[PDB]
């Protein structure tokens, strides 16, 4: 972005600043909040096992067995090619389950057994 | 033109395909209340902690709303336990389904109408969560429902998918609306051509008019307006010296910075409660729409509804689903009687002093002769003892007319 | 009243809603259910009732042999409606409550 | 100093007011043509007066 | 606060009235414009009109 000579700051639609001008050097650098999201714990029944996976929602696998899905970064979950009925919905077509030795896994959920008439 | 002895009976009909758009799901917006109210400010966070559960229960309500959105989508579209597929040969008796069937050439497995539908709809602690089912999965579900309807009629809904030739399925649909199934086979090419033309007009009808997808676009616009208003509320002072929390923290020592932060906290918490209440009400409306859509997919698509105007204007024949961003579109194929003629009628016919009533249909007269026709389509037949039944006499029925009833056994006996 | 609270008139007046109900009534009386599916097709009202009778699983001759009794009972039931409504005030509560 | 609260309340009330007319329209305007009964009231003895 | 309370109650009541109006429109479509076979949808007994 190009600032007019008297313009110094940049106000976002909520009074937060997206862009700015430094006193020491006049070069203008835009500002973005570091990162934020929602930590979710994918677990089976504690009666069954105590292994867990942690999904950092809506973020990459850099800011945080680190499969990177569209829901966010999945840590601790094994990626399995096989599809199954959705047991724990994660999002964006990804569901998790606890299956056999036993561990939690993440897969693209199956919409049902295919058929043809 | 009402009179006590006149009826109008259709002589010709048309296939009508109408479009019904129903919203199914909202955008899964999640709001971090602490970040919205106290952006990385321990002083504010400690002050907000004094309000107890006001903050967490808003997040709980929004999480419930998002789960309900996924549940709505699943209820509407995941009505079939198997993914059915159409045969590579489209020998459907002249009926052309290529405009609603998935297109393999396209990167996505969407029908042309589905792509037309999709092309016509458009950092403050706020995040959006992706839906559990992607657009391609909704397209797969709609394709499975479409293949089931095309190749098995209503059988794939009740039990296992039983194949049936599509013209025979249309004959079933004919008998469902009270029109004899020979009308289909005698007019199969005309019916197929009218159906194909009606399907072809749907693209133009949706594409030309830019407000055709108004329901889904209004849902999106309402959600965007709510989010924008929630964001804009952060610039309000609410009586404090500055709407910027960092400015108050930098300018004031805690003893009065806490008063200013308390004013800001009150204002922003009220804004969050307002937003969550409006979201809950709108989610209730969307859930009602999704329940209606699921009922329509069960009764209009998986079956043949007899409910008037439930599956569009006219006598329902079938419906086809199409995915759409945040919703579903039903193409309702119905019968509309087109050309009619004005005949004279009689409630019964006096043959030998006995009154004859039609087993199915109505007695009509073309000026001089009397016939019996099916109610919804003009098809005159000779009045015989195999078309009529006997009950009572001619001294009881009001308006009975003298005529002759043919007995097919008499010339067989004579010959 | 004078505190910023106003009431807006509905788009359809009482006369227009009455006209709509009149049109629906005339269509039902003179054409049965045909006015709803597509073109309105006239049919004698006495002939329309056996079709309705056929829908419930009762044969047409039941209505034709008993046409006078059925008409008299229908007229008596309509008179009773008016009587009941005016006689008991609670009846129209669902609206009044609103 | 309270921002859009006034505007949001006005918008919600306007939406309700529009929805009321929509409700009346969907309930009563289900017929395209205005049908009228003939001056002949011979409906086989059925009195619709 | 009084206005917000009033508007919230009006929104909930408007949702209820919308549900009632949808039911009324369905009943007019299926019982005035047709002969419904749904039990108790349009009166006790076997629906005629
Ligand atoms: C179904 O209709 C489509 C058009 O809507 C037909 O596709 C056309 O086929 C002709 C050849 O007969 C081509 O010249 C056109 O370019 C095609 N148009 C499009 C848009 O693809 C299709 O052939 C029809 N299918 C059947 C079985 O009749
Ligand atoms: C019923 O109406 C259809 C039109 O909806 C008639 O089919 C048309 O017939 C004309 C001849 O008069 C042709 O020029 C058109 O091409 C036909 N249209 C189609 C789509 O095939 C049909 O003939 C009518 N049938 C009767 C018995 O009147
Ligand atoms: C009503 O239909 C009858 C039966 O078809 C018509 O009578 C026929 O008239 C045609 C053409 O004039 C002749 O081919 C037949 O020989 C006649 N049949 C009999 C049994 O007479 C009659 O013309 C029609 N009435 C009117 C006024 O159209
Ligand atoms: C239908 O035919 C019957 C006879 O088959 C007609 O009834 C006759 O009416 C005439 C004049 O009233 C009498 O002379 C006969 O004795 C009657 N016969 C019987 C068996 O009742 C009747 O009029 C005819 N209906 C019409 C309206 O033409
Ligand atoms: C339909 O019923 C109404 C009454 O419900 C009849 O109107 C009455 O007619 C008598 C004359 O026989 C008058 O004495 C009454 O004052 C009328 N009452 C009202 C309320 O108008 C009407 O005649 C009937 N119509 C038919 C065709 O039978
Ligand atoms: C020192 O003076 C001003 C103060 O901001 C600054 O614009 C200027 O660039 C500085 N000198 C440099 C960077 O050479
Ligand atoms: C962030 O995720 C994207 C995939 O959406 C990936 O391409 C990118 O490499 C990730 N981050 C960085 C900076 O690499
Ligand atoms: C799943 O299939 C794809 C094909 O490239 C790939 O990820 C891999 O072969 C499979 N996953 C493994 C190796 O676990
Ligand atoms: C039958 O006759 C009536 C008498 O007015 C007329 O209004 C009606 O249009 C006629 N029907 C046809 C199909 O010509
Ligand atoms: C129909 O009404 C006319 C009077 O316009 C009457 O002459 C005729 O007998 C009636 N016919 C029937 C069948 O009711």
């Amino acid at each position: 972005k190009k600032f007019l000579p008297f313009q110094q700051f940049g106000r976002d639609i909520a009074d937060t600043t997206d862009a700015v001008r430094d006193p020491q050097t006049l070069e203008i650098l835009d500002i973005t909040p570091c990162s934020f999201g929602g930590v979710s714990v994918i677990t089976p029944g504690t009666n069954t096992s105590n292994q867990v996976a942690v999904l950092y929602q809506g973020v990459n696998c850099t800011e945080v067995n680190v499969f990177q899905t569209r829901a966010g970064c999945l840590i601790g979950a094994e990626h399995v090619n096989n599809s199954y009925e959705c047991d724990i919905p994660i999002g964006a077509g990804i569901c998790a389950s606890y299956q056999t030795s036993q561990s939690i896994i993440a897969y693209t959920m199956s919409l049902g057994a295919e058929n043809s008439v | 033109a009402y009179s006590n002895n006149s009826i109008a009976i259709p002589t010709n009909f048309t296939i009508s395909v109408t479009t019904e758009i129903l919203p199914v799901s909202m955008t899964k917006t999640s709001v971090d209340c602490t970040m919205y109210i106290c952006g990385d400010s321990t002083e504010c966070s400690n002050l907000l902690l004094q309000y107890g559960s006001f903050c967490t229960q808003l997040n709980r309500a929004l999480t419930g709303i998002a789960v309900e959105q996924d549940k709505n989508t699943q209820e509407v579209f995941a009505q079939v336990k198997q993914i059915y597929k159409t045969p590579p040969i489209k020998d459907f008796g002249g009926f052309n389904f290529s405009q609603i069937l998935p297109d393999p050439s396209k990167p996505s497995k969407r029908s042309p109408i589905e792509d037309l539908l999709f092309n016509k709809v458009t950092f403050n602690g706020l995040t959006v969560l992706p839906p559990l089912l992607t657009d391609e999965m909704i397209a797969q579900y709609t394709s499975a429902l479409l293949a089931g309807t095309i190749t098995s009629g209503w059988t794939f809904g009740a039990g296992p998918a039983l194949q049936i030739p599509f013209p025979m399925q249309m004959a079933y649909r004919f008998n469902g609306i009270g029109v004899t199934q020979n009308v289909l086979y005698e007019n199969q090419k005309l019916i197929a051509n009218q159906f194909n033309s009606a399907i072809g007009k749907i693209q133009d009808s949706l594409s030309s008019t830019p407000s055709a997808l108004g329901k889904l676009q209004d849902v999106v616009n309402q959600n965007a307006q709510a989010l924008n208003t929630l964001v804009k509320q952060l610039s309000s002072n609410f009586g404090a010296i500055s709407s910027v929390l960092n400015d108050i923290l930098s300018r004031l020592d805690p003893p009065e910075a806490e008063v200013q932060i308390d004013r800001l906290i009150t204002g922003r918490l009220q804004s969050l409660q307002t937003y969550v209440t409006q979201q809950l009400i709108r989610a209730a409306e969307i859930r009602a729409s999704a329940n209606l859509a699921a009922t329509k997919m069960s009764e209009c698509v998986l079956g043949q509804s007899k409910r008037v105007d439930f599956c569009g204007k006219g006598y329902h024949l079938m419906s086809f689903p199409q995915s759409a961003p945040h919703g579903v579109v039903f193409l309702h194929v119905t019968y509309v009687p087109a050309q009619e003629k004005n005949f004279t009628t009689a409630p019964a016919i006096c043959h030998d002093g006995k009154a004859h009533f039609p087993r199915e249909g109505v007695f009509v007269s073309n000026g001089t002769h009397w016939f019996v026709t099916q109610r919804n389509f003009y098809e005159p037949q000779i009045i015989t003892t195999d078309n009529t039944f006997v009950s009572g006499n001619c001294d009881v029925v009001i308006g009975i007319v003298n005529n002759t009833v043919y007995d097919p056994l008499q010339p067989e006996l004579d010959s | 009243k004078f505190n910023g609270l106003t009431v807006l008139p509905p788009l359809l007046t009482d006369e227009m809603i009455a006209q709509y109900t009149s049109a629906l009534l005339a269509g039902t009386i003179t054409s049965g259910w045909t006015f709803g599916a597509g073109p309105a097709l006239q049919i004698p009202f006495p002939m329309q009732m056996a079709y309705r009778f056929n829908g419930i699983g009762v044969t047409q001759n039941v209505l034709y042999e008993n046409q006078k009794l059925i008409a008299n009972q229908f007229n008596s039931a309509i008179g009773k409606i008016q009587d009941s409504l005016s006689s008991t005030p609670s009846a129209l509560g669902k609206l009044q409550d609103v």
